[PDB]
RNA sequence: UUAUGCUAUCAGGUGGAUGGCUCGGCUCAAGAGCUUAUGAAGGACGUGCCAAGCUGCGAUAAGCCCGGGGUAGGUGCAUGGAGCCAAUGAACCCGGGAUUUCCGAAUGGGACCUCUCCGUAGUGAUCAUUCAUGAUCGGGAACGCUCCGAAUUGAAACAUCUCAGUAGGAGCGGGAAAAGAAAUCAAUUGAGAUGCCGUAAGUAACGGCGAGUGAAACCGGCACAGUUCAAACCGAAUCCCUUCGGGGACAUGUGGUGUUGUAGGGCUGUUCAAACGUCUGGCGGUAAAAUCGAACUUGCCUGGAACGGCAGACCAUAGAGUGUGACAGUCACUUAGAUGUACGCCAAAAGACCGGAACAUGUCCCUGAGUACCGUGCGUUGGAUAUCGUGCGUGAAUCUGGGGGGCACCAACCUCCAAAACUAAAUACUCCUUGAGACCGAUAGCGAAAUAGUAGGGUGACCGAACGCUGAAAAGUAC
RNA sequence: UGUUCGGGUCGAAGCAGGGCUGUGAAGUCCUGUGGACCGUUCACAAACGAAAAUCCUGGUAAUAGUAGCAGCAAAGCAGGGUGAGACUCCCUGCCGCCGAAGGGGCCAGGUUUCCUCGGCAAUGUUCGUCAGCCGAGGGUUAGUCGGUCCUAAGACGUACCGUAAUUCGAGUACGCCGAAAGGGAAACAGGUUAAUAUUCCUGUACCAUUUAGCGUUUAGUCUGACGUCUCAGGGCAAGCCG
RNA sequence: AAGUCGGCUUCACCCCGGGACCCGUGAAAAGGACAGCUAAAUGUCCGUACCGAGAACUGACACAGGUGCCCCUAGCUGAAA
């Protein structure tokens, strides 16, 4: 959250940088998809570690996987299929952003996640 | 999970609350002896969240009026 | 052998332990960009202004 | 508030185990009084002297002779040292 | 094959300019504004599994507890290893608690000893009270008040003057402070507390009448607010502490009355009846984190990657902006607009309480003293024989009275009532919060884009840097 | 900056070199490099233009492979090791230095430089495998040694008084500090470690206070307690001889 | 492994006593002694490594200075350090 109090950059972008962890939390939103949305009345949500996303930007554009690991200082989600292979041969994940995601089946193993969605 | 949380310890007994930070301390004295060595800890959480649960027995031993 | 009370000889010794080096997993945690810090002396130099 | 933090063990702290000493790093801030009664209360062992110094670390290190004997190691045993 | 060299270009090295970027700086505006003996700010030392600096914290030591918000991750600057914590709801944020070493107002004593001595365990100093208890002390960016107080400089030298009541000093002190309800300003007859702003005006005034210094009133605004004592008359009719028994103050006067100028009040009589104010009350507003918030992530092309081009589809009380692999109203956070909020703060209806205002009568009573005034010296002032202060000396009057009206005195007229007290608002300032900007853009902008008052320098008072940037992703180069 | 009209990942700014135009300030284009921003109309602003200030800050030359690495203590050589590498590190021998100081002890000061292991980019005026350097780990033990106690010159605190005032000021009173070379209760020898040792260990002692018992004043004196020079006597560490 | 004896001298150290000098007079206080003996317990706190200098201090330095030559020092020659 940055009000229109500020609409200098260096302000914006510092609340961003110096943002608490329950601020940087918001910051993991993704679009939901059409069906998840109509049955949410919201659109967007939270990327949590588990949930089924659509990546729909970079290079690994299609791809649909469930979400390995979030960080929130990072901003930053890994998907079970975008890795980056290393010169070891190794595969590394690579992280993506989760606004370039879209959620199509959302994780609800956690009873506070529908009021966490909306309300 | 942890050692042992707030309900417990207010669940326990004056003499309880007292013999689990007797143990606590003397886990932490051991703990601390094997780094004194250099070698690494075993376990290298477990000092920490020792001296936390120690921190929060101490705590609920003083809200309840025991020190 | 200069006689130091228990104070003097506590600060020396806080001189003495920073005196160290930047752990190498600092550095490696930083990416290289915390390599040192401004309390690193030698014993014979300007002393320490401590004691 | 316990004086005695851990045991000292580098190989001459470890020497004393058999002459029935026992090294700790104590709390700067207590003396000797306070120290024996800490290791009397901690281990229930009769101690019969101790011996304190202040480090360049900036630590207190108290020597503990024992009466009994054979208690620095039963109290080494009882911390894990040996 | 001409070496040593010279000139131009090119390649590379060194170097760190330029460009681009910027979580920093600076300035302005709007808010908000005290804290500490219940031990502050500040400092020392300690505190992390691997931890040296900084930051946080205090032997419960990058932390402990409770409630709310948040919800799936967390473990500071600072994604390294290994663990630990977290759905028993953590991290994080708001509120409230606990712990809180030593020094420090530092306060049991002593400090070239941040420790040490006695331990009778600590009310240090100065004060108020009945002697239960209480007050003061240190800190705070500037602002405020009181007092002390230069010189450079200008005068083209320099002494009065100026610089300047500046710089600096000492004391006090709050969210503001000071001032403040006329012994006023006027002028022929008026106004009606104070402060601040505009103007009067570089005028009056001062001045080697040189250089220069320099008002106020009237008037226009901001904001508005009035009162309390001393005394007369009465005479303990009161106030405070309390273990609720009582105790303390108090006849050298507690309290009631009274509070002022074409005089007022008291005392005696008559009339009208009671306005302001204090307390309760909490309709309702303000009000924590925070909650919700429209509409594309569609085709082709380029590309590592579309937020771009070309087609297509939409929202708009939302086209401020920032992030996202290149330019985004429709991807994310937002925005416009609505919601919610513990403790608090303001707060209307309605109740409880001391009570207010006119007139008549007057050999009646009271109305602030080393004070007002004056002499003399000095400072200060625009204050000139006519500023204010204060050193010495002198020194009244009492309503048939006293002061003022820019030299003194006389007279007339006008005007007020000192020498006791309080008093919101309008004003000032910027540690701090928010916002903004024809501001700077890393030799700039704060010294500091902060491991910056740091490294380093000085015995000390003190002086004081440099250092920003891989990439979309470490994919940080296997063998 | 306002405003008009644009360009850019099919490659902006910047940079190196070049073509063209303009008297010129300059502008534009091309090639390369570069990877995200840049212009333009009409106006308006300014922290707006550098070759100079013994200018400032940074970077970097010539000097120059030059001076110095000599003068006050001219010091090394052989053989054997270690090592990738040896004038320079280790051992043995030979030859030397200081030897009333260059040895021994310790104050102030330093503050880990001490010890062990592992290193050699820098430091070391050369080298280096060495090191007071670099990294990691370890090391300082007290009733008897000092401080601590006492007071000295002399400070400081509180009070009083002064001062416009104070954190300022002399004096007085009461306190309190002020000596690791003054005064002073008491411990020695041996061993032990890699680094501590009158401190740890062995042996043999000693001092102080408190307590308990056994006994008590002589009380006010002495001691602590003292300058310079000179000399006798006695002893003794060291030294020397059979 | 011996480990037993004698002698000489003796500073620069200890004890003791004398003398001379002063227009110079050479600290104070704590503490101690003078009535203590026996037993038991107690003796806390701080320092302690190492250098102490032609490389550990100070002079920007591994500086020919200074701090300190501050206090000590074996044999011969020689009055002698
Ligand atoms: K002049
Ligand atoms: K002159
Ligand atoms: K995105
Ligand atoms: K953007
Ligand atoms: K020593
Ligand atoms: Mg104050
Ligand atoms: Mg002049
Ligand atoms: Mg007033
Ligand atoms: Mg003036
Ligand atoms: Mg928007
Ligand atoms: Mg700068
Ligand atoms: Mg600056
Ligand atoms: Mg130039
Ligand atoms: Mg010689
Ligand atoms: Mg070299
Ligand atoms: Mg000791
Ligand atoms: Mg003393």
């Amino acid at each position: 959250m940055i009000a229109m109090v500020s609409k200098q950059p260096r302000k914006q972008r510092k609340a961003r940088y110096a943002a608490p962890l329950h601020i940087r939390q918001k910051f993991m939103g993704a679009r939901l998809s059409e069906a998840l949305t109509k049955e949410y009345g919201t659109r967007s949500a939270a990327v949590i570690t588990g949930d089924t996303v659509k990546v729909m930007r970079g290079d690994f554009k299609g791809t649909e996987g469930k979400v390995q690991s979030v960080s929130l200082m990072d901003g930053t989600i890994t998907v079970d299929g975008v890795i980056s292979t290393k010169v070891d041969g190794t595969e590394v994940p690579r992280p993506l952003n989760p606004s370039n995601v879209m959620i199509t089946k959302l994780e609800m193993k956690d009873g506070r996640r529908a009021s966490s969605i909306k309300k | 999970m942890a050692i042992l949380r707030t309900s417990e310890i207010r669940t326990m007994t004056i003499e309880e609350r007292a013999d689990e930070l007797e143990n606590l301390n003397n886990e932490l004295v051991r703990e601390r002896a094997l780094t004194s060595a250099g070698g690494a800890p075993e376990n290298p959480g477990r000092i920490g969240e020792i001296r936390r649960t120690i921190a929060r027995i101490k705590t609920i031993q003083h809200e309840l009026n025991e020190i | 052998m200069s006689h130091n009370m228990k104070g003097q000889k506590k600060r020396l010794a806080k001189a003495h332990k920073q005196n160290t080096r930047v752990p190498v997993w600092v550095i490696v945690k930083t990416n290289r960009k915390v390599v040192s810090h401004p309390r690193r002396r030698h014993w014979r130099r300007r002393s320490l202004d401590v004691k | 508030m316990s004086s005695i933090n851990y045991p000292f063990v580098t190989e001459k702290a470890m020497m004393l185990l058999d002459e029935n000493k026992l090294q700790f790093i104590v709390d700067t801030r207590s003396n000797k009084k306070q120290i024996l009664e800490d290791v009397e209360k901690m281990y229930g062992f009769k101690v019969k002297s101790v011996r304190t110094m202040t480090t360049m670390k900036g630590m207190k290190k108290a020597v503990l002779a024992f009466e009994e004997p054979e208690a620095a190691h039963e109290i080494a045993t009882r911390i894990g040292l040996m």
